[PDB]
């Protein structure tokens, strides 16, 4: 995406179901929210 | 006439393909059909209960006994097979596996594969040399089969193949029968193409309410001779049926002995003329027990509750009846019922020596 | 002696040289089972008895080589198990030749690595499954057809009315499955289609709370 | 190697001798569904 | 076990909410006991039933996970995309087979006769007679407007054992449900007797699937081609405004 | 999977080669750089019992005894010697010193155990004493499950000294406690073992080889294991493998289309029996070939 | 390490058809192939490999689980 | 050695008349084998 863009898909806007499948720019934002899940998983053990 | 209108049809390999004629012709010099050949058998019931359909299906498939080929102990020969990759557990997979169509338990095989080649040779079960027993006049398996591969320079001894006997349920080796087709004949059925009835079995009829008693059952056998396929396919048929009465009347050896205090069998007077009867029996499947509750409850329809509950972690098949009747007269309807199993049983066997020619 | 055999029997060398022993046969297939077999494999494949290896100095000069000296020279491109017969000899061959430092070596090394990587491209296609590609029947090739996300420009009618306010869709207008039925037509909110609508009427269309338009009407607005 | 480097962290003294234990006549295995079993039961 | 092949510590499913356990390779320690001192106090203590209440959230634990809830459901649905929710004598009574229970009395009916799946859960429920009456989860405002609910499937209710009418669900046999059937259960007959009622019910809703029947498949995800179009439309919508 | 080509000559540590692997009907574009590792099992998505509620399966019988997810396990024992104090041998009970209370010391040839026998718990596999009359170092076989001596070797080691080398194998089959897994991530632990009759099947005789719990899916969102069996459902009886690789363009709609025009029903379900009774569900099924695969993570070492 | 003499799932003698399987199918391929190096074939993009009438005419049925196996199974002597 | 195991790991020895337990062994204790200055060391 080019700087300064303001459609919403540049940012994190993911159009596609996963039925439909996702595009490789809303893989990635869905990378993104995905690794928290595992990140907070394992805080959610020594953190407690 | 229980058993009516029986099909039987060989799976033949098609010659008039190029490319299986040729692949055929140059690896096994092979131009004709093979001496074991698979078969698909169609037999239609009527005047029958689904229970007994299904377990002379299930007692086909793996309750009847079936021989297959094992290594004794210590027939690996270590001190010859040189071959790294082609262990022992791997070739006595292959090998328990392969169908046979034996005749007796004394035929011992042995397999000698040397590799004085600079390729990798496949050792197939042509490769099999009867070194005991009475000599073959027909094979009793394919010689077309994939025992191993060896690497060049390499060898493989295998001594004491010999013929083993158990049924399919304890090992899947001695698997007999593959289903091929299961239906009522006697139930309607919807068009399940269209996409209002594709997420429905397609019969008219609630499992929980139908009843048929006009079926199709079409099992298919691995290994049959094709001179002798309606000789070996109807043998098939008639040890099932022996098998299933064998088992019926070790039950009615329980039955029988209810007087003294018998392990296998429980008898309780309960409230309200009430009687509770517990048949506990150890290594018994879902045929037997499915059998004995159709068929009391056929003969007790005002039954107050019968069961067949087979447990996985107990092998074991422990059959409730609860009857308004007194301890003799519900030993007499059990042996009533175990009668009419056995007679159907032996009408299926009538029918199976008629139909078959 | 001992040492030596120790060393030498879990040389992977020792172990090629035998097997190359015995695919022409100057060794028996099965490995040895007193010590004179395995005395008899170790001059036979070393070459040297391991009591005059100790007392002599080299050690590859004498390693099996192979009987049959098949020609290679038409591993220049019954002819393919032949050519596999020929890349195994070959390429013990050029393995003794590494180990013996022998000269000219570095080129015909190269000359066998393009001739096995021929025999692997062989070998490559004896080793595929197939494929398949599902191809789009309007077209002749791969399938483009997507049920993706595209984009498009809505009139902004769809979004407010014709006042400028924006459109509440919160009236569920249900009709009759069959003529019969009265009243024709039935709107509810959401709270009430409980309590209002039974399997005899279908939801047709939604209407705003505000403008009171179908949502399928809404076209029909001038933009 | 200290005699107070034995009590603090978590392979210390206190932590993995007094208010932990290795004990005898204990099992470990993995876990499996059986629908045939009652809550209060084990296989 | 006396098969020689288990090697594993095999337990109930709806056991698995005490220990926030599942099955996709958790290992679990077991020790069994053998001071007569210790072996007294598990048994009065320490056993399972003690916190059949959590002591956290003072509600219950266990219950029914994911295939008797599901399972329930069906059970006591009203009506089966094949009519009629019943079954006749025969199938009634296997749904019994296998609870461990005392069998109920089937002698007052016919071959023929067909009984539904509330009848066959109030056979159950007779043993422990509660009082309840909640809406299930499978109601829900969000799904009215484009969904039939049956009137007789949005309202459960239960008057001393017998369940009148609606569906059984997460709302009132579902694990962790406070107030749900077997919280009333504890309550009035204890926590042992609860357990085996959440045992027993599983059966049933396990029975009934022997037959009935229950699967996802690829095309229970897929919209229609006109759907697809709505979706898009919506989407545009917000794309619109953004 | 074939965890390596030269297998039989390495003396590895905690090493499965499974025998048999299978291309995934529905294969992708890493396929061709690596091996595949699994098979292509049939799956029916199901409750059949509740035996694979919380993320259990249910496993054929008949599927494990045929070499499915089957093979070889590995383990190695280097025992090293004190130069010149001790050696390898069979020691004597009235020489030397505290042998190991309830050993088997008769199994031993020459210090070492002949390769081919089957060494249980208890056995000493290895025979090793220090001379002080004698102090008995010995080594013993500490496993529940018995193994078989595969290998033995005297190497040297890097100190110009003898040091024993075993190598001990395994035969693993599919067994209650393993972990499997399919390629969408949704792993699991198999529960319970049916035979081949009382396995569910269709009319056309297909039944399963897994029966996982359609609960897996919703709060996963798989979708990629439902399609893959949808795909791999229609190439198995049009007799191709296709690509299924990240990215590419598909049509779920043309996907369960497809699967009409192959003879079957556009959702893939199919009429089914209940193995146990004979008596046919009240709804279609969804069962086809999922591209399975075994975890390293055996029961029997945990 | 080859093709299964039985299916794994229900038990055809898949192996006793199983070598003649692998030899014809490799010359199918090489009608099919096309200007296109081996290693390269499962990338084509453009190939139509289809295998039905071959296993047909072995007389294999149409069993999903049968020709699951038999197309799938990978061989060890093909890669080592 | 007659036999070689019955299925349970054992680390004490027992009487042969009676069965009662002698001793038991789990691990030599080879603690004496540091016996008894680098420079008289360094020295011999
Ligand atoms: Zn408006
Ligand atoms: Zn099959």
């Amino acid at each position: 995406y080019p700087r300064f863009a303001l459609e919403a898909q540049a940012y994190g806007f993911i159009c596609n179901s996963y039925i439909a499948g996702l595009t490789s720019p809303e893989f990635i934002f869905g990378e993104m929210n995905g690794r928290f899940d595992l990140i907070n998983k394992a805080l959610s053990t020594s953190s407690t | 006439k229980i058993f009516q209108n029986v099909e039987i049809k060989p799976f033949l390999i098609d010659f008039s393909n190029l490319f299986i004629k040729n692949a055929a012709k140059k690896l096994f010099q092979l131009e004709e059909q093979l001496p074991l050949v698979p078969v698909n058998v169609v037999m239609d019931f009527k005047g029958i209960s689904r229970a007994a359909v299904h377990g002379l299906s299930r007692v086909l498939q793996d309750e009847i006994p079936n021989y297959m080929l094992d290594i004794k102990p210590g027939g690996y020969k270590i001190e010859d097979s040189t071959d790294l990759f082609m262990t022992e557990q791997f070739i006595r997979n292959r090998i328990n596996f392969i169908p046979i169509y034996a005749k007796n338990e004394t035929l011992v095989f042995a397999l000698r594969s040397l590799n004085n080649s600079c390729e990798v040779k496949t050792i197939y079960s042509r490769d099999l040399i009867q070194v005991a027993g009475p000599k073959l006049k027909y094979p009793i398996f394919n010689p077309t089969f994939e025992i191993g591969f060896l690497q060049p320079g390499k060898s493989l001894i295998i001594e004491d193949i010999y013929i083993k006997k158990g049924i399919g349920r304890k090992h899947a080796a001695f698997n007999l029968a593959v289903k091929t087709h299961f239906s009522h004949l006697d139930i309607e059925q919807y068009p399940t193409d269209k996409k209002e009835y594709m997420a429905l079995s397609g019969y008219k009829q609630s499992s929980m309410t139908s009843d048929p008693r006009h079926h199709r059952l079409g099992l298919c056998f691995p290994a049959v001779p094709l001179p002798h396929i309606n000789q070996a396919v109807r043998t098939y048929l008639k040890n099932a049926c022996r098998i299933i009465i064998g088992r019926i009347q070790s039950i009615q050896k329980i039955y029988e002995n209810f007087e003294e205090p018998q392990p296998e069998l429980v008898l309780f007077s309960m409230d309200e003329e009430k009687t509770k009867a517990i048949i506990t029996i150890k290594d018994e499947t879902h045929t037997i027990g499915n059998l004995l509750k159709t068929y009391i409850y056929e003969m007790i329809p005002d039954i107050s509750f019968v069961g067949y509950q087979c447990v996985p972690h107990k092998q074991e098949m422990v059959l409730t009846i609860i009857h308004k009747a007194s301890q003799e007269d519900l030993i007499t309807l059990l042996e009533k019922s175990i009668q009419n199993i056995i007679q159907t049983f032996q009408i299926l066997e009538k029918n199976v020596d008629e139909l078959i020619a | 002696t001992k040492v030596l055999l120790t060393e030498i029997l879990l040389d992977p060398m020792y172990d090629y040289a035998a097997t190359v022993a015995r695919i022409d046969g100057s060794i028996p297939m099965h490995k040895p089972r007193t010590p004179k077999e395995a005395e008899y494999e170790f001059k036979t494949v070393i070459g040297r008895t391991p009591a005059e290896l100790l007392s002599q100095k080299e050690f590859y000069d004498k390693i099996y080589t192979s009987k049959y000296r098949p020609d290679f020279t038409q591993l220049t491109r019954r002819d393919e198990e032949k050519t596999s017969t020929l890349i195994y000899l070959r390429a013990y061959e050029l393995f003794l030749k590494y180990l013996q430092n022998a000269p000219n070596f570095n080129s015909e090394l190269a000359e066998f690595k393009t001739y096995e990587n021929a025999y692997g491209e062989q070998k490559a296609l004896l080793a595929q499954q197939g494929f398949y590609n599902i191809f789009d029947p309007n077209t002749g090739r791969a399938d483009q057809r997507t049920r993706l996300f595209e984009y498009k420009r809505l009139p902004i009618s769809t979004l407010y009315d014709e006042r400028g306010l924006p459109h509440k869709w919160t009236i569920y207008v249900y009709k009759a499955v069959d003529s019969s039925q009265k009243p024709a037509e039935i709107e509810v909110t959401r709270k009430d289609v409980i309590k209002k609508i039974d399997n005899h009427y279908a939801l047709a269309d939604l209407r705003c709370s505000v403008c009171h338009v179908l949502q399928h009407e809404v076209g029909q607005l001038n933009i | 190697p200290s005699i107070m480097r034995r009590l603090p962290r978590k392979e210390g003294r206190i932590r993995k001798s007094l208010l932990g234990s290795q004990v005898w006549s204990i099992s470990r295995s993995t876990i499996c569904g059986n629908s045939d079993l009652h809550l209060d039961e084990v296989g | 076990l006396e098969n020689p092949k288990i090697s594993t510590f095999q337990m109930n499913v709806s056991a698995c909410a005490w220990y926030n356990a599942d099955f996709d390779g958790d290992q679990m320690n077991l020790w069994v006991p053998w001071s007569v001192m210790s072996r007294v106090e598990a048994e009065l203590l320490c056993s399972v039933r003690n916190w059949f209440i959590s002591t956290k959230s003072s509600g219950p634990v266990n219950g029914q996970v994911q295939d008797s809830t599901v399972g329930s459901f069906l059970l006591t649905r009203t009506n089966t995309p094949m009519g009629k929710n019943v079954m006749n004598k025969l199938h009634a009574m296997g749904l019994f087979q296998t609870t461990q229970t005392d069998p109920p009395c089937f002698a007052n009916y016919s071959p023929t006769d067909l009984l539904d799946g509330k009848s066959v859960v109030s056979m159950l429920l007779r043993q422990t007679p509660i009082n309840y009456q909640r809406a299930p989860t499978w109601y829900s405002e969000v799904y009215a407007p484009y969904m039939h609910y049956n009137k007789q499937d949005i309202s459960t209710q239960i008057r001393n054992g017998e369940l009148i009418e609606g569906v059984l669900d997460k709302k009132a046999v579902g694990a962790g449900s406070s107030g749900g059937i077997y919280h009333l259960i504890s309550r009035r007959y204890g926590p042992q007797q609860a357990l085996k009622m959440i045992f027993a019910t599983q059966q049933l809703a396990l029975n009934y699937v022997r037959n009935a029947g229950f699967t996802v498949s690829t095309a229970d995800m897929l919209l229609t081609p006109e759907a697809h179009q709505e979706v898009q439309e919506i989407i545009n919508e917000l794309l619109l405004e953004s | 999977g074939w965890y390596c080509f030269s297998w039989p000559y390495r003396v590895d540590m905690n090493r499965f080669f499974q025998f048999y692997n299978e291309m995934p009907l529905v294969k992708t574009i890493a396929h061709n750089y690596v091996i595949p590792n699994g098979l292509n099992t049939i799956v029916a998505y199901m409750i059949y019992g509740g035996y694979n509620q919380e993320d259990s399966v249910i496993v054929s019988q008949s599927f494990i005894d045929r070499g499915g997810f089957a093979g070889t396990f590995y383990r190695e024992e280097k025992v090293e010697l004190e130069s010149d104090i001790e050696s390898f041998g069979k020691p004597d009970p009235l020489i030397t010193k505290n042998l190991k209370p309830g050993a088997n010391y008769e199994k031993l040839v020459d210090g070492f155990v002949p390769v081919g026998t089957v060494v249980k718990k208890g056995d000493i596999i290895i025979g090793k004493v220090a001379k002080i009359k004698y102090i008995d170092r010995s080594v013993m076989y500490g496993f529940d499950e018995p193994a078989v001596v595969d290998a033995v070797m005297r190497p040297h080691g890097p100190n110009d000294e003898i040091f024993g080398l075993m190598r001990l194998r395994y035969e693993r089959n599919l067994n209650i406690g393993d972990k499997m897994s399919s390629r969408s991530g949704n792993k699991g632990i198999a529960a319970l073992a049916l035979p081949t009759s009382d396995m569910p099947f269709t009319e056309d005789g297909l039944q399963p080889d897994l029966i996982v719990n359609p609960h897996s899916h919703p709060s996963r969102m798989t979708n990629g294991q439902m399609i893959e069996t949808t795909v791999g459902l229609a190439n198995a009886l049009q007799g191709v493998v296709t690509d299924g690789t990240a990215f590419l363009p598909i049509n779920v709609q043309l996907l369960s289309e497809r699967l009409a025009q192959e003879g079957l029903r556009f959702n893939g379900c199919q009429k089914m029996f209940n193995g146990q009774t004979g008596e046919y569900f009240d709804a279609a099924i969804f069962i086809g070939p999922t591209y399975h695969q075994r975890l390293q993570k055996f029961v029997l070492d945990d | 390490m080859l093709i299964p003499v039985v299916c794994f799932t229900c038990g055809f003698p898949i192996g006793t058809y199983a070598a003649i399987f692998d030899k014809a199918r490799t010359e199918y391929i090489k009608t099919k192939m096309g200007g296109t190096l081996p290693q390269n074939i499962p990338l084509d993009a453009s190939l139509q490999i289809e295998l039905k009438d071959l296993i047909t005419a072995l007389g294999i049925p149409m069993r999903v689980c049968c020709r699951t196996h038999l197309i799938t199974t990978l061989d060890y002597r093909k890669y080592y | 050695k007659e036999k070689e195991n019955n299925q349970g790991l054992i680390y004490s020895y027992f009487c042969k008349i009676c069965g009662e337990e002698l001793a038991h062994f789990i691990q030599e204790d080879r603690t004496a084998d540091v016996g008894i200055n680098s420079k008289l060391r360094v020295f011999i």
